[PDB]
């Protein structure tokens, strides 16, 4: 049975997420436009940097998040931001043309944009078959908001501090999380759904892992890591 | 040390 507390819990993630999730995408106007070497790396840099703006904003409204420390703050938003981009990205994704469409020709990312960021199917398969394995799970958006807070509320990240407190952040997280599963999602869709969305934050983490060693090489590059943006560099180092 | 994101979770 869901708590009441776990429907306020679940209330707050759907606004957390309303507001920091704009589906009309008109923010993207003001990115440095897409070229279509390199030449998609500034407006998609642009886009993560805007992006990982959203995703601090989503965390900073996670029940129990604002107890933790600010270095451990600091530390979950560092390791999961990418992570909680490409799961948030699952909104524009479309299986359609396996594509990120974001309302407009200019704004629709497909693996070939993905290419001219920097990045090898090395990352692009895994991250396709995680977007077309997370559209098979039909998620509720009361399921997609839950996994993307437990995604960022991880106590093995590294540097964690206080493992213990983001530890039962988590589990409030993710009991709710069973607690919806069981009392709203009908079978068949239901069958495992737990289990399967542990799985993909366990495919965020080696997408997570592709993308550093790429980013760690483009980084050696000073060229290139101009082209990014100041919150870019600090986050992702 | 990082005062943007710092300043974003402030
Ligand atoms: C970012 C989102 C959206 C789409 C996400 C996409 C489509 C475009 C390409 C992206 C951003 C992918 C990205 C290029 C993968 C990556 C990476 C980092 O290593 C990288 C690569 C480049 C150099 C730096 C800065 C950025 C450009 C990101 C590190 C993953 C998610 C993809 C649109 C909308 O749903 C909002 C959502 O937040």
């Amino acid at each position: 049975k869901l708590s009441e507390e776990q429907q306020h819990i679940i209330a707050i993630l759907l606004d957390a997420h309303h507001k920091t999730y704009d589906p009309t995408y008109a923010d993207f106007r003001d990115f440095r436009p897409p070229v279509r070497p390199l030449s998609m790396l500034p407006h998609l840099a642009d886009l993560v940097s805007y992006s990982i703006q959203k995703v601090i904003g989503f965390a900073k409204m996670i029940p129990g998040f604002r107890d933790l420390t600010s270095d451990d703050q600091i530390v979950l938003l560092k390791s999961s931001a990418i992570e909680v981009i490409m799961l948030r990205s699952n909104q524009s994704f479309t299986m359609d043309d396996m594509s990120w469409d974001c309302g407009s020709q200019d704004y629709k990312y497909d693996v070939t944009d993905v290419s001219k960021a920097g990045h090898t199917l090395e990352l692009i398969e895994p991250l396709i078959k995680f977007q077309v394995g997370l559209k098979k799970l039909n998620l509720h958006e009361e399921e997609h908001v839950l996994l993307m807070a437990i995604c960022i509320v991880s106590p093995d990240r590294p540097g964690v501090q206080d493992a213990k407190l983001v530890e039962a952040i988590q589990d409030r997280l993710s009991n709710t999380l069973q607690t919806y599963i069981r009392c709203r999602h009908p079978p068949p869709g239901s069958h495992q759904l737990y289990a399967k969305m542990i799985q993909k934050l366990a495919d965020l983490r080696s997408l997570n892992e592709e993308h550093s060693k790429q980013y760690r090489s483009l980084s050696f590059q000073p060229e290139n890591s101009m082209k990014l943006t100041p919150l870019v560099l600090e986050v992702f180092g | 040390n990082h005062p943007m994101l710092m300043n974003l979770l402030k």
